[PDB]
RNA sequence: UGAAAUGCGCAGAUACCGGGAGGAACGCCGAUGGCGAAGGCAGCCACCUGGUCCACCCGUGACGCUGAGGCGCGAAAGCGUGGGGAGCAAACCGGAUUAGAUACCCGGGUAGUCCACGCCCUAAACGAUGCGCGCUAGGUCUCUGGGUCUCCUGGGGGCCGAAGCUAACGCGUUAAGCGCGCCGCCUGGGGAGUACGGCCGCAAGGCUGAAACUCAAAGGAAUUGACGGGGGCCCGCACAAGCGGUGGAGC
């Protein structure tokens, strides 16, 4: 596709490669500190207000909101059908993370100087603690429409 | 209502519609489907494929419950749809069938033909 | 139908079942097959009838070959009289498409297409290759007969190819090869299969068939190239995947 899975730097707090990765997400122009930055002190955030430490809080995110299967248009003799299908375990990653970020950004409540907040609360409400949120409500709906169709 | 299991399927195709009816092993008529039968309105209903497929799993789930098994399937006519599938419309109510749960033993085209009723017209002849 | 419309349908169409009437054609078998001089000929049954191959080598004993003119046969369309007419369909009547559409597409539809009797006689009537005979490697598949029947031998249909032939393409025991016999035919292109005359025909038309004038070509085969919603293999931020943006605002 785009080009080779290149292996990532595990995050210098908690050595996890997928950290990294989410802080990609976040990060755009680059400014790779900020970007870290808003992660970690999100991961501040899921201390106080959630017992839990925050890198399960966060693994458990992403698992909720990855896609198991997700429908792709397909050129039939008649109209194109979307046929549904699962998604492969590296997809089902770049999806989640993405997702996230993107529906985290979508929160309102504007907190931390930065996006740090949203983070903090979006990554909360996918838990499946707490499996609601913006982010889920993509995953749930890419799914729904799956097996809709199959 | 008194199981059969063993019988005949008639598939009868045209390009207005599909109507397919089950029959015992003796020629009288289990249940009977149709485009119409399923709500599917005249033109779509009728003749696409994809009716005569509903209409061909109408008749056998029907048939299922008379106790139906295995059934001899009869092709009389042809026709299809419109639709961008395939549709050949006769076939794929000749799938759906096999599908349906019934083990089909055979598919026969038994079409009828006038020994020279009178002309046709439709740009026929 | 690309989309449609004309059209048909509530006097009930379409789709479905049963009954009847009528005309035309004959699915599968079916072939890369078979028959005939050609045109041409395919449901099954019987009658009448032509051609043709093989085995035995039994009979006649050169009785042979070709064949101007004749006579006959001769796809389709077409003509005459009568019959028939389901489907199809020139002309025609409509719908659509289009710049226009006297077309292609769609709905109708007469002659005709079918039968009989008579006429017409044409064709890319083609293998574009007249008939007979003899001689000149084979290989392979096939239809039909005989045999000592894992193959030989005779007749036929195809493919590949010796020698050779041919401008090339190709032909090559199914000759376009090597020979002999006889028939028909050609002699640059256009004018022209016309004009005239004759013969034939009910008619349409057919057969025969020029000249003036005019042009340096007309032409065959093959070569390189340019040109015009097949197949295979393979590339590029070409698409897909993904991040940011133009199209909105002001400048």
């Amino acid at each position: 596709r785009y080009a080779n899975k290149r292996f990532r730097k595990a995050q210098c707090p908690i050595i996890e490669r997928l950290t990294n990765s989410l802080m990609m997400n976040g990060r755009n122009n680059g400014k790779k500190l900020k970007a870290v930055r808003i992660i970690k002190h999100t991961l501040d955030i899921i201390n106080v207000l959630t017992d839990q430490n925050p890198i399960q809080v966060v693994v458990d995110a992403i698992t909720n909101t990855g896609p198991r299967e997700d429908t792709t248009r397909v050129g039939g003799g008649g109209a194109a059908r979307r046929q549904a299908v699962d998604v492969s375990p590296l997809r089902r990653v770049n999806q989640a993370i993405a997702l996230l970020t993107i529906g985290a950004r979508e929160a309102a409540f504007r907190n931390i100087k930065t996006i740090a907040e949203t983070l903090a609360e979006e990554l909360i409400n996918a838990a499946k603690g707490s499996s609601t949120s913006y982010a889920i409500k993509k995953k749930d709906e890419l799914e729904r429409v799956a097996k809709s169709n199959r | 209502d008194n199981s059969q299991v063993f019988g005949v399927a008639r598939i009868y195709a045209s390009f207005n519609d599909t109507f397919v009816h089950v029959t015992d092993l003796s020629g009288k008529e289990t249940i009977a489907r149709v485009t119409g039968g399923m709500k599917v309105k005249a033109d779509r209903d009728e003749s696409s494929p994809y009716a005569a497929m509903l209409a061909a799993q109408d008749v056998a789930a029907k048939c299922r419950e008379v106790g139906i098994t295995a059934v001899h399937v009869k092709i009389r006519a042809t026709g299809g749809t419109r639709t961008k599938t395939p549709g050949p419309g006769g076939q794929a109510a000749l799938r759906a069938l096999a599908r349906s749960g019934l083990r089909i033993g055979r598919i026969e085209d038994v079409t009828p033909v006038p020994s020279d009723s009178t002309r046709k017209k439709g740009g026929r002849r």
